[PDB]
């Protein structure tokens, strides 16, 4: 029997700051135990200061990103070059995903950017289009490894003020872009050590009011 | 939906239908009326798959009410039962059939006679002095075979029905949370509030 | 006979030009846009005194931020309003935001030329679509059965339109308040109407950012009519 | 399919097929609607060119759409059946989905929308029918009376008439109907409705039909003898 | 949904300093039967692109006709069909990738794995993969089937990352491809000795080599292998 | 006369009157100019208002990052045809990863307009279009007429009084073709060309509409105080 | 998931948990399972996250269209039936939804309708829905009376979700509370279970099963 | 295109009349007269054939009186071929109703359905209307004996006695003169034949010119019998009433 789905591996990570947001993804693409590519970009600038990644089955991922990029183009045409806000992009993506409710896109999608108050925003989607805004999200093969670390280091979960017995929580803070990138790099270095499908390279897209910047880092190739 | 019973006496038809609505582990409701008035002298009780039961009952209700307005006339129980049967017989060869079994209790004002029709989800219609759908009939038919007479009063019919419900409460595994009882006679449809 | 989508020798569609004549026979509707809001007013024009005038619905809500007034064959407007409401709600469903006033108007106007041998004839009604959005602010649009729409600082349509438009030419300025615009609509309606203007045969409405689209009560409009009479008598 | 645009604009901005449909309404027998304080009455003319009729089985002029709403009409009889059927179907569909009977305004808006659709659809002519739709909303004691016409416009009326010589009866109602104090009782409202028909009918009681609709689905049609008593009382008062 | 019947095995490829190389053997297998020995599985499109196809041969012949028809269609009302508006590798690939994903989405795939190799207008190397699922990827080396498991490791020793591409000459790159084809003949049960090889260079153009054979094979050590453990003779 | 009732009927001299009547709607429309050099291509459009309270009707529509048009005649027909061009540009990008050639865009518009001239029930398009673009063979300017005829040109104009601008461009041909790597001077020549079609009215800030596409320039529309520089 | 709604003297209490799961993986602890349809209407979500979010958001649009067309607030009965008729069209296709539509209108008074993906639609005074429904029912049914104070009713709803969050592996995160009156719904806060559990343990003297 | 040749069969005149319906009624006015008379104990249907030829086989002929079911019959005036299209549709509707409700169709419901079909041809489809008027004679247990008529407009009305086709003005005056409410079938038979005998354009009324039928609740043990009269039986009833 023909199986229309596959698994291309890979892992992605979104973190929202005070006046910025990052979307990071490894550059490795795999099937079974073979490496298809060591550098196959997975996180994309979609215009209007929005970055997107649809990790999982790469053919469905590419199809979804391609359709969303096109949705942005037609939003400009139909509404007088108006900027598509991150909240509006998210709702549009829900309808793209739920449109294939009974033959789903096999992906976990993350978008990142700035909200209409200039604050950092990360949205997260399941395969059939349920979504939520969050400070943190990891998706893909090593999500189970990375997310608990982010709960601890971004949202300060299970951390208390020393000497208060255990009744004052560590107060929540926004992290600097330098501090976020440190957490991103350590997350992927850790994931690469323990997950076989994670490795080769790390590509981070950083979104600010000034625009979209890129950073690339080597990961272990075994 | 579990237990629906019907009994036709001298001058009326009595329908008894269980109040429980159960989904899996929990009893969600204990006061559910498993019936619809189709016309002033015709009542339909129903049981079967969740969703299908109410959707089918209300669909039949709408159609009979439409007929009543158009002709300014009440269809006989026999005519309503034949309409219902055809809808179910059509349904069984569809993409997704209605999994609904019904009893139709009516008083024919022309003939001055009570009438009880039992129809299953396949469109199998029978006119009976007493009827039941599902596992109920395994207990209740033998009782009614013993105690029923055609010339019984409505009060005697209700006592005979209490004897059916007592037996079902003794021997059936599921707690069906009692029954709502409704009487159909020359004066219309009324609910027995204490049972 | 002749085609429904036929061009005349001058380069105009016969049926579109003939529908514009139907709109001239309709009751008057006036719209005035300001920086404090957009005001929409209509002549009700009851055919008999036994007709309960409050049932004449010529001003209509499309969304909270978009209102609409009509003039011409008003029965034709119902499917246009239905489309506008659906387009407004549908865009909110797809994009989690209010739809732009221009985009809504464009959607309504796309229906207009869908006729041939689709519907059998053009619409016999013109619309004044008034609203607010964050990008372009308070706006007023005139939607025709040609499929064309123009934005206006102020606009009159219907039987008294050319007379009303000349009056709007002189009276409108960029610093108009909302209260001033209300009185100005009532003034110009009173001028062009056959019957004497009162709260029962004329209707006001507006759209503000804070309170959205509101049809005015007869008691509220009555006070504005009384305020108008006094200020005209004042000089 | 037959796609031909029959309803189209003419140079002066008129849709002749819609206007010619109004002429069919002008030809039809007179119908009148009067609402009181706690009732609505629908009066209808029956032309007496047709005797040897069977009045048991002949289609009655007033039709129940639901138990709480009625529809009378002037114009083509065959056309009226199509509107009545669609309205009856929509009334049951509304009960099925909204779990509430239609308001009189809603039912009117539906019938009016059907009429409008037939003025800009290919291959069809407009309905040669105007309607009076009357009744009471669910759990409401305020009387409702609406009118529709072939174009699809509708509106609410304190009282109204349609059909042949409707100009004359509308004249009568405009002077005799007071808004500040309408017909307080059923008797007063029926009397004013019969009086208004007696301006045009020019015959006794066989040519007048009356239907009284009251709140909470209380609809009854008056008999010949009951109407004939109103006819007797009106003319005895008139001889003075 | 179907099953592949007549099949082609590995297609292998790599980038070098001035262009790309691609290769595939000349066999059409019918299960374990080595049925057809003269099947060409490298199909050139213009003078700048070669499409290498593995998998179902009936579906390959369909794709071949689509590409042939694509050239015809591009020439229509196009005075620059042999110049600025000629078909590019990137155009040919995207077309195939669209078709592949559309067909998988109708549950009726073209049962193939495809590598489009070529050189663009600006001299840039093009090398990208697509298969029956619509999955796409690019890398300095690409291979289908057994070639993914055996050829890629060898070809990646020559070009391990992007920065190695300018350092790799056409002689070194061809040598690596020819050796990889020998290794596949030793080790793939559905391969043949006879193969075709294509070089697309930005300077020297398209060079298409037919009727190549695997040569310099080592079998001599076989004489010394006896039994499966204890047998001495 | 008797042969103008529909688009399916030839006249005795081999003419299609409905197409010619559609052509007349363009002449009633407001003037718009197109011109190009080797590096850039420019559209200049005189927008028309209903009265002093109204806005000025938009004349220029963007089709892709590298292509767009200006209209003259029925604006809703320009919307239908520009939407079709947007889709065809988009299909080329999604399926072939290829920016649609301007010459091929013209061929598609021609064939779309033609079908309406040969079949009963439909009508011709009532609008003329000037398509500019920059593709793999450089700058291009096209003129579309709703008869189906599409023409590639160095410069042109369509609409009311368009013959004045068209003569100027015919004289200036040798000068403006050489304006390479200088967008402001090419726009100046377009603004000076459209000025030859003006009578009574002159170019004000909310009257004028300019668009440009070129080598390292996406298709961008200039309106309002953005065109005050060129007045 | 655990969701509940109940009727009482002072209106309706609605309480839900905030957890989303993918098998045994805890996908989120911060999901919103209440949708505010209008100021007098609430929807609760249990089952497939996408199915619930999409169709209840869609329901909000259909309710808005009703009030534009009819110039009147949609009834709770009519709103619930739009959703139940929609899911009935999709029956057998595999939608997963367990919902409560809770609101006030003048004609109905405070009303709760249970609606699920196999087509069942039920009016009632008390409902608990989701994987943890049994645990909520246990606490709710024992301390329920018609005439609780608004303060006591809010607490019972909060406490019933806490009970289910504790025992049900697939419920947790936080408790979102709502109170529906004549004047509309009122939000009564997000309550993290990681702090609420210990607060309730100390003050109430309950949860003696736990090492504290 | 094709618009040039379209007669536009479903439009209003300036006066608000349907051209084609009016012209169809003009066609029907030339067709052979049909009379229906309803009594307390039955209904009579009498009708005059149009084509007198000695070589017409009368005993196997049927142009006027058709059976719809056991309880309902029709008399036709107009185009016979048009009528047969409608008759077969009405026969099917009756059996659909019997299949659905297990009860014989009420007379009005059958009449309304046919009348709605005729109406449709006047409002949409661009086709000519049916050039037919029917007299329906029927019985059901709600209203008992019923007479209806329908015409090409799709309008229908109920009657105690009625005529369609030729000389209806004259026929209806004569029926209005001699009809009484307490009348019986035997008297109604005589009235029907006397009315045709005076209105006929022929020199004399004979057996070979008539189709005749009765619906009586005068069958064995309270049932309803449809009698389509044979030629010899029409000849006998002509002698009995004293016309020949
Ligand atoms: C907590 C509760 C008791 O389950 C409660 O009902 C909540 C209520 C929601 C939050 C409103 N329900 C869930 O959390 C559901 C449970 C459920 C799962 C699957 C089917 C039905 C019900 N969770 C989700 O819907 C889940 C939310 C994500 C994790 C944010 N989504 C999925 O599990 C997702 C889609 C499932 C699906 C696919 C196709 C058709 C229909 C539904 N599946 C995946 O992401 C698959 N997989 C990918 C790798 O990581 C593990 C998950
Ligand atoms: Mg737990």
């Amino acid at each position: 029997q023909f199986n229309p789905y596959g698994d291309n591996g890979g892992t992605i990570l979104g973190i929202a700051g005070e006046d910025f947001a990052v979307l990071a993804g490894d550059t490795r693409n795999i099937t079974d135990y073979s490496i298809n590519s060591r550098y196959e970009p997975k996180v994309f600038d979609c215009g209007d200061n929005i970055v997107m990644s649809a990790n999982g089955f790469a053919a469905d991922g590419d199809a979804l990103v391609k359709r969303f990029k096109n949705s942005v183009k037609w939003y400009h045409f139909d509404h007088n070059d108006k900027k598509l806000s991150i909240n509006s992009a998210a709702r549009n993506i829900q309808h793209l995903l739920y449109g294939k409710r009974f033959f789903p896109y096999y992906v976990h999608t993350i978008i990142a950017g700035l909200d209409e108050d200039g604050k950092g925003a990360v949205y997260s989607f399941d395969p059939v289009g349920s979504y939520e805004r969050e400070q943190c999200r990891a998706g893909g093969a090593a999500a189970s490894l990375i997310m608990p670390f982010l709960d601890n280091q971004v949202n300060f979960k299970n951390q208390y003020e020393p000497g208060t017995n255990g009744k004052v929580k560590k107060p929540l803070k926004y992290l600097s872009v330098e501090e976020v990138i440190k957490l991103v790099r350590d997350s992927f270095t850790s994931a690469t050590e323990r997950h076989i499908q994670v490795g080769d390279g790390l590509e981070i897209l950083i979104v600010t009011k000034d625009g979209v910047r890129k950073e690339f880092y080597e990961l272990k190739r075994d | 939906m579990d237990i629906i019973l019907g009994i036709r006496v001298q001058d009326s038809v009595i329908l008894a239908s269980s109040k429980a609505v159960t989904r899996g582990i929990s009893v969600l409701k204990d006061s559910d009326d498993k019936t619809r008035q189709l016309s002033p002298h015709t009542l339909m009780s129903f049981a079967g798959e969740a969703g299908d039961t109410v959707q089918f009952a209300e669909y039949i209700q709408a159609n009979i009410q439409l007929y009543s307005i158009r002709e300014d006339y009440e269809l006989s129980p026999q005519a309503v039962s034949s309409f219902v049967r055809q809808e179910l017989a059509k349904s069984i060869r569809s993409r997704r059939p209605y999994q609904v079994n019904v009893l139709i209790g009516g008083y024919d004002k022309k003939k001055n006679k009570p009438e009880l029709y039992q129809i299953d989800y396949l469109g199998t219609k029978v006119e009976l002095p007493y009827g039941a759908h599902g596992y109920s009939g395994f207990y209740t038919f033998s009782l009614l075979d013993h105690h029923y007479r055609p010339d019984m009063t409505t009060e005697e019919g209700l006592d005979l029905l209490k004897l059916c419900v007592q037996e079902l409460e003794k021997r059936m595994p599921m707690d069906f949370k009692g029954v709502i009882v409704k009487i159909v006679d020359k004066d219309g449809i009324r609910q027995v509030d204490d049972f | 006979d002749r085609g429904v989508s036929t061009f005349s020798p001058e380069g105009r569609l016969f049926q579109v030009e003939y529908s514009l004549e139907a709109i001239k026979l309709g009751s008057t509707a006036i719209g005035i846009a300001t920086k404090e809001g957009v005001v929409l007013g209509v002549e009700k024009r009851a055919t008999s005194p036994l007709l309960e005038s409050d049932s004449i619905e010529k001003i209509v809500e499309i969304d909270r931020h978009i209102g609409c007034a009509m003039s011409g064959l008003t029965a034709d407007a119902r499917s246009m309003i239905e489309h506008a409401r659906t387009a407004a709600v549908t865009h909110n469903l797809y994009y989690d935001e209010d739809i732009n006033v221009e985009s809504l108007t464009q959607s309504v106007c796309d229906l207009a030329l869908r006729f041939g041998e689709l519907m059998s004839r053009p619409f016999g009604v013109a619309l004044l679509i008034a609203g607010h959005d964050a990008d372009d602010g308070y706006q007023l649009f005139h939607a025709e059965p040609s499929g064309t729409f123009y934005r206006y600082n102020a606009k009159a349509i219907g039987s008294g339109s050319e007379g009303a438009q000349a009056e709007l030419l002189n009276e409108w300025h960029s610093s108009l308040t909302l209260k001033e615009a209300e009185l100005l609509v009532l003034k110009i309606l009173k001028q062009v109407m056959e019957e004497k203007l009162d709260e029962n045969n004329a209707q006001l409405s507006c759209i503000t950012k804070q309170d959205g689209f509101k049809i005015y009560d007869n008691e509220k409009t009555a006070e504005l009519i009384k305020e108008l009479k006094e200020k005209e008598a004042a000089e | 399919g037959y796609d031909r645009a029959l309803s189209i604009f003419s140079p002066d901005g008129h849709i002749f097929q819609v206007e010619y449909a109004l002429e069919a309404v002008k030809r039809g027998t007179c119908a009148v609607g009067v609402k009181g304080k706690n009732c609505v009455v629908l009066g209808c003319e029956r032309r007496s060119t047709l005797k040897l009729q069977d009045t048991r089985i002949t289609p009655s002029k007033v039709s129940k759409i639901d138990s709480h709403v009625v529809l009378s009409f002037s114009g083509l009889n065959a056309d009226s059946r199509i509107l009545i059927e669609k309205a009856r179907v929509e009334a049951q569909s509304h009960r099925l989905t909204l779990e509430d009977p239609v308001t009189v305004e809603y039912l009117t808006r539906y019938v009016a929308g059907v009429q409008q659709r037939y003025t800009q659809s290919g291959g069809v002519r407009p309905f040669g029918v105007s309607t009076l739709i009357a009744g009471f909303d669910p759990r409401d004691d305020e009387p409702k009376l609406y009118q529709t016409e072939p174009s699809g416009i509708y509106s609410s009326w304190s009282a109204q008439t349609i059909g042949r010589n409707s100009k004359t009866v509308r004249e009568f109602l405009e002077k005799n109907y007071d808004r500040k104090e309408p017909p307080a009782t059923v008797e007063e409202c029926v009397k004013l409705t019969v009086r208004s028909l007696l301006e045009v009918v020019q015959t006794g009681a066989k040519n007048i039909e009356i239907t009284v609709v009251k709140p909470d689905s209380d609809i009854v049609a008056l008999s010949s003898e009951e109407i004939n008593q109103y006819v007797t009382q009106i003319e005895q008062e008139k001889q003075e | 949904t179907q099953q592949p019947i007549v099949t082609g095995t590995s297609v292998i490829s790599m980038k070098y300093d001035n262009g790309v190389i691609i290769a595939a053997d000349n066999l059409g297998s019918y299960g374990s039967l080595l049925r057809f020995n003269g099947v060409e599985r490298l199909i050139p499109v213009g003078d700048n692109t070669v499409v290498g196809i593995s998998g179902d041969i009936s579906d390959m012949q369909h794709i071949e006709r689509l590409l042939k028809d694509l050239v015809t269609e591009n020439a229509y009302d196009n005075p620059l069909a042999d110049a600025e508006e000629a078909l590019e590798p990137s155009y040919i690939f995207e077309y195939l990738a669209t078709v592949m994903y559309q067909r998988r989405s109708k549950m009726n795939p073209l049962w193939n794995a495809i590598i489009v190799a070529g050189v663009q207008s600006n001299g840039d190397q093009f090398l990208r993969y697509v298969n029956l699922l619509g999955v796409t990827y690019s890398s300095p080396t690409l291979a289908t089937g057994f070639g993914a498991h055996m050829a890629n490791p060898l070809l990646r020793k020559v070009v391990d990352r992007e920065s190695d591409i300018p350092k790799t000459t056409v002689q070194v790159a061809e040598e690596a491809i020819v050796n990889a084809m020998r290794v596949l003949y030793y080790r793939d049960a559905r391969s043949s000795r006879n193969f075709s090889l294509a070089i697309i260079d930005k300077n020297t153009g398209l060079t298409f080599k037919k009727n190549l054979q695997v040569e310099n094979m080592k079998w001599d050590f076989a004489k010394d292998i006896k039994g499966y453990g204890t047998q001495k003779i | 006369n008797n042969y103008d009732g529909d688009t399916v009927t030839f006249s005795p001299t081999g003419r299609l009157f409905q197409v010619e009547y559609a052509l007349e709607a363009i002449k009633q429309g407001s003037v718009t100019v197109g011109l190009r050099s080797n590096t850039h291509a420019v559209l200049v459009a005189l927008k028309r208002n209903a009265d002093e309270l109204s806005s000025y009707q938009k004349k220029i529509i963007k089709c892709d990052e590298h292509m767009g048009l200006s209209l003259a005649g029925l604006a809703p027909d320009a919307r239908v045809l520009s939407n079709y061009l947007r889709q065809q540009c988009n299909y080329s990008s999604l399926v072939f990863n290829r920016k649609l050639a301007v010459e091929r865009a013209g061929h598609l518009l021609c064939d779309k307009a033609q079908k309406n001239t040969q079949s009963y029930g439909g009508r011709p398009y009532g609008v003329g279009l000037l398509i500019i673009g920059y593709d793999k063979s450089g700058a291009h300017l096209l003129e579309f007429q709703p008869s189906g005829n599409v023409t590639e040109l160095y410069g042109t104009a369509i609409g009311a009084r368009s013959q004045g601008a068209k003569t100027y461009l015919e004289r200036t041909l040798d000068t403006f073709i050489k304006i390479d790597g200088n967008p402001d001077e090419l726009i100046k020549a377009g603004v000076e060309a459209i000025s030859q079609s003006l009578r009574d009215e002159s170019l004000t800030v909310d009257n004028l509409s300019i668009a440009i596409v070129g080598k390292d320039t996406p298709f961008t529309i200039y309106d309002g105080e953005a065109v005050a520089k060129y007045i | 998931t655990t969701t509940l709604a109940f009727r009482f003297q002072g209106g309706i209490i609605v309480a839900v948990d905030s957890r989303a799961t993918a098998g045994n993986w805890v996908a989120s602890q911060t999901v919103k399972k209440v949708i505010e349809i209008n100021p007098f209407l609430l929807g609760t979500m249990a089952g497939g996250a996408a199915d619930c979010q999409f169709w209840e958001t869609w329901l909000g649009s259909q309710c808005r269209l009703h009030e534009l067309r009819e110039k009147e607030r949609i009834s709770v009965a009519a709103a619930s039936k739009i959703l139940s008729n929609l899911v009935y069209q999709y029956k057998g296709a595999g939608l997963s939804m367990g919902t409560m539509i809770c609101g006030y209108t003048r004609k109905e008074g405070p009303t709760i309708y249970y609606v699920d993906s196999d087509g069942t639609r039920l009016k009632g005074d008390i409902f608990c829905v989701g994987s943890g429904q049994t645990f909520a029912y246990g606490v709710l049914d024992s301390n329920y009376k018609w005439d609780l104070s608004v303060e006591d009713a809010l607490y019972l709803g909060k406490r019933s979700i806490l009970a289910a969050a504790h025992r049900d592996a697939y419920s947790g995160g936080s408790v979102n509370l709502y109170h529906v009156t004549e004047d509309g719904w009122i939000y009564h806060g997000n309550h993290d279970v990681g702090e609420l559990f210990w607060k309730v343990k100390e003050e109430e003297g309950s949860f003696n099963n736990v090492i504290g | 295109g094709s618009r040039r040749y379209d007669s536009r069969t479903t439009i209003f005149s300036p006066e608000g009349r349907l051209y084609q319906v009016e012209y169809a009624l003009e066609s029907i006015s030339h067709a052979g007269t049909a009379i229906g008379i309803m009594a307390s104990d039955g209904i009579v249907l009498a009708a005059e054939r149009k084509v007198t030829s000695t070589l017409l086989e009368q005993d196997t002929s049927t142009e006027k009186l058709y059976k719809l079911n056991d309880k309902i019959a029709v008399a036709v005036a107009g185009l016979t071929a048009d009528a047969e299209i409608l008759i077969n549709t009405a026969r099917i509707h009756a059996q659909n109703y019997l299949k659905t409700y297990n009860e014989d169709i009420p007379v009005e419901i059958l009449v309304r359905r046919l009348s709605d079909i005729k109406q449709g041809y006047t409002q949409h489809g661009g086709l000519r209307p049916f050039g037919v008027s029917f007299i329906y004679a029927g019985y059901d247990d709600r209203y008992g004996y019923q007479l209806y008529t329908s015409n090409p407009s799709g309008n229908y009305t109920g009657w105690k006695a009625i005529s369609v086709g030729a000389n209806t003005s004259a026929a209806q005056t004569l029926l209005q003169m001699d009809y009484k409410d307490d009348m019986k079938v035997d008297d109604a038979i005589e009235l029907a034949l006397k009315t045709l005998s005076k209105t006929t354009d022929s020199s004399a009324l004979t057996y070979d010119r008539l189709e005749f039928a009765t619906i009586r609740k005068g069958a064995n043990d309270g049932e309803v019998y449809q009698k389509i009269f044979k030629p010899q039986e029409i000849k006998d009833i002509l002698v009995k009433t004293g016309i020949t």
